[PDB]
DNA sequence: CACAGTGATGCAAATCAAGTGTGAAGCCAGACAAAAACC
DNA sequence: CACAGTGATACAGCCCTTAACAAAAACCCG
């Protein structure tokens, strides 16, 4: 078995519905607990089971991809977003990472973190503060959810899209001769932005960047639009090639299967990676001096190790965690009991039989 | 069927020599008789009420506007019905529900558009086309470059057109209204209707990408309701119809959407003042509709009662 | 029923006496296709289909199953479909439907807690009982005033 | 009418096309069936 | 005094399995015989 | 390369009729 629509609204089985605070972590781990006891329990097990008149064993292997970069940290008891230490896969610094770029590799783990939080909280070594969280590498909290290091697809193309639009902006004012800007000469950049977005891609302009925006923002039509504003053309040609070398690696990390089906882009991932960031660290360096987004640091360093690993990337996204959700607000208000005590009852069943396959193989047997 | 053709091939040539004799020719009927006879001789008499209920449309089969009436009162898209219909008669075998391009077919009946209406006189600056449907709202504003920038969308029904198809689809409720009064049916006495009319805008309309003007995320309608209907017999006032619920959902009918803002003064007198001026024509003149074979005559009255307080003192003139 | 007889008189024998040397003596058959054949030219293919159906067995009825599938298919609600059952058995007589609680009968095969299973080494601290579909998902939590105060709702499944 | 704007905030996003240009007029549609006696009274089978 | 849902629950009402042996009714036979809506 | 719609439109495919030839199986008996 392999599942086909591995991002669907169909596939995604909900298992426990509350009402509470993402960052709120007491309540957050007062009901989770048993779910996690329950996986380290049956992760060494073999169910026996009943298949059709024949007993049947399972073994079980659980991945935990499907969540997003915040709430990696909270609950892996990394450090919060805007820290120095930005990956969680490996041990480098924000200054490091814009200096190198590139060359790293995966060390976080889940036994790695509980034996840094048992460091911090022993202090074995008698340092001081500073010394004792470079020691443990930014761990202050004890994790306690097992993960499997990965990157979130949907959320990889929504930062960097955020990340290009803010070079966008950046580029039609030549703050790289113009260091020092007013706020409102900023806001007239965006403004002006805005407006030949919406003249030439059809886009009404949002202040939240979703995920349909980002597929249309990064083609070459809007580079294209962009470029019909910058003065100069130098930025023209840095910004044609920035565009094509994001492009060529960015169906690597979303493709279902990019072992079969975009092998040469996959294959030329490391090549055009250097080629992005010594184009960053040259032709952009008025924004990637002395920092860079964490997000450009797993999209740059990280992606060949995690196809290489785990085979794919994207098939293992939070997409059909957001379908659900999608489905979520619709099942509370069209088939539910309108009561506090009986809605997340009648809501979790509700999206149990919608996800059933046996009640799917019937909507499509006019097709056989 | 070929070789019910070629082992039939004579007993054809003599039902279709004999169908012309008899009757005059009509081939279907004449062999659907003879198999109700044959299964009264064969002695089944309920299989051929199933057989004369088929041939009614109604043992299944489901004649298309009830079928409509299903996709629309319970909320279901085009979509989801395409899917219900075809997984059941994927099932059964049968075709229980109608394929939308019928469910299309019947639906017309009912838009605006459709039946032929008189007035008497003809109203002012009102054509007498009577197939007018979902018209454009902006009733022609220019929008060039040169002049003012107009940024909405608007759709709506030309007044008396809607007014028609409200009058005739409730043509039953009519009739049995003036029936349970101890009045006629053949009456065509001068009805005088009453129309509660209301407009509001609402907010966060999320505007959608693509091509078009520079829309603002609002939205007003406008929307009128069938509260009475009377009728003069003798020498007092009778009512035939009444809302029975008269803030419902179902009987606010649309008449104008428009994607505008009612701050805006500008934008709503220009997609607003056409209707206006077709209900200030209607109010002085009669309308002639052949309801249940025969013409009668109607008459109206519009109080816009369904306004706030913001509204009617941005609208009536006064200060805010 | 009766005074079509002195119109139809001359054509049923002929068609009698031709079923009868060649096909070998029915007479319900060879005006049931007769008049299949008169739908087909006439073009009516759906009341053909329907008087095939009223010669075979009948399609009324669904599987309270495939009711299941389509009411939580195509996003109806139970009120909904109550309401479009209700009006289909009131006009076309017969039921083709499911009435709801069949549905709510045959929908306990599909959620949890209704097949039997076990674990070859028991896990620890989880019940080896097999009948627990939607449970409380505190878990039990001190909701006494002395405590640390909890103010959430959560329903879950066992994760077995 | 306000029970008509949760109608219109329903039926812009459930049964009609996604298009800024022929969007109003299925709303428009939609919503002038809905509101039809003739189709109500299909619901009413029971006399 | 807004009004059409939102689904589970539970009580009442409707249907039905079954015996076998009755009644009620439709209808076959061809022919004999009055109502009635047009010239 | 998210994916299952949301509705109208367009077009194609399959199925009747005419009437005469055709590929082909099912028994008969020289
Ligand atoms: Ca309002
Ligand atoms: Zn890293």
């Amino acid at each position: 078995f392999e599942e086909p629509k591995p991002n669907s609204e169909l596939c995604c089985k909900p298992l426990c519905l509350m009402l509470a605070d993402e960052s709120d972590h007491e309540t957050l781990t007062a009901i989770l607990s048993p779910l996690i006891a329950e996986r380290e329990a049956m992760k060494s097990s073999e169910l026996t089971l009943e298949m059709g008149g024949i007993p049947r064993t399972f073994k079980f292997i659980f991945r935990g991809t499907g969540y997003d970069e915040k709430l990696v940290r909270e609950v892996e008891g990394l450090e919060a977003s805007g820290s120095v230490y930005i990956c969680t896969l490996c041990d480098t610094t924000r200054l490091e990472a814009s200096q190198n770029l590139v060359f790293h590799s995966i060390t976080r783990s889940h036994a790695e973190n509980l034996q840094r939080y048992e460091v911090w909280r022993s202090n074995p070594y008698h340092e001081s503060v500073e010394e004792l969280r470079d020691r443990v590498k930014g761990v202050s909290a004890k994790p306690f959810i097992e993960t499997v290091p990965s990157i979130d697809a949907l959320h990889c193309d929504i930062g960097n899209a955020a990340e290009f639009y803010k070079i966008f902006q950046l580029e039609i004012g030549e703050v790289y001769k113009h260091p020092n800007a007013s706020k409102e000469e900023r806001k007239r950049w965006q403004a002006t932005l805005d407006k030949h977005l919406r003249k030439r891609m059809n886009l009404k302009p949002i202040m939240r960047m979703n995920g349909n925006f980002a597929r249309k923002l990064m083609t070459q039509e809007t580079v294209d639009a962009v470029c019909e504003l910058i003065p100069s053309e130098e930025r023209h040609e840095a910004l044609r090639e920035l565009m094509d070398l994001y492009l060529k690696m960015k169906p690597v990390w979303r493709s279902s299967c990019p072992a079969k089906e975009c092998p040469e882009s996959l294959c030329q991932y490391s090549f055009n990676s250097q080629r992005f960031a010594e184009l960053l660290s040259t032709k952009f360096k008025y924004r990637y001096e002395g920092k860079i987004t964490n997000y450009f640091h797993k999209t740059l360093a990280h992606v060949p190790e995690i196809i290489e690993r785990d085979g794919s990337i994207g098939a293992w996204a939070s997409e059909g965690n957001q379908s659900g959700n999608k489905l979520f607000r619709r099942f509370r208000k069209m088939n539910a009991r309108q009561s506090k005590c009986y809605e997340m009852e009648d809501v979790l069943k509700h999206h149990w039989l919608y996800t059933s396959k046996y009640l799917q193989k019937f909507m499509n047997a006019h097709n056989a | 069927r070929r070789a019910q053709k070629h082992r039939l091939r004579e007993l054809k040539i003599q039902v279709k020599e004999f169908a012309d004799k008899e009757e005059g020719g009509d081939v279907k009927a004449v062999c659907l008789t003879l198999f109700l006879l044959a299964l009264r001789a064969r002695n089944e008499h309920r299989q051929a009420d199933e057989l004369e209920a088929i041939m009614q449309g109604r043992g299944s089969g489901l004649q298309p506007a009830v079928c409509l009436a299903i996709r629309v009162n319970t909320f279901l898209s085009c979509s989801q019905y395409h899917k219900m219909y075809r997984t059941v008669k994927a099932i059964t075998g049968r075709q229980i529900f109608q394929p939308l391009h019928a469910l299309r077919n019947a639906e017309k009946v009912l838009l605006p558009g459709y039946h032929p209406f008189e007035w008497q006189p003809p109203l002012k600056n009102v054509s007498s086309r009577t197939d007018v449907g979902i018209i454009d709202g902006l009733s022609g504003l220019a929008s060039s470059v040169d002049e003012y920038p107009v940024d909405t969308i608007a759709k709506r029904f030309r007044y008396d057109s809607a007014l028609v198809s409200a009058l005739m689809d409730m043509e039953e409720d009519i009739l049995e209204g003036m029936r349970s009064q101890d009045l006629d049916d053949y009456l065509n006495g001068p009805f005088t209707v009453v129309v509660k009319e209301s407009c509001d805008g609402m907010g966060d309309v999320s505007e959608k990408h693509g091509s078009g003007p520079a829309v603002p995320e609002k939205a007003v309608r406008f929307s009128f309701t069938v509260m009475r209907i009377t009728i003069e017999h003798g020498s007092q006032n009778v009512k035939v119809f009444e809302e029975p619920k008269p803030n419902s959902e179902l009987c606010c009918k649309p008449l104008c959407l428009m994607l505008a803002d009612e701050s805006d003064h500008e934008t709503l007198t220009a997609i607003l003042s056409p209707l206006i001026a077709e209900r200030e024509a209607m109010k002085s003149s009669e309308l002639t509709l052949e309801m249940g074979g025969i013409p009668r005559t109607f008459k109206f009255i519009f109080r816009g009662t369904g306004y706030d307080e913001k509204l009617v003192r941005e609208v009536e003139g006064l200060e805010a």
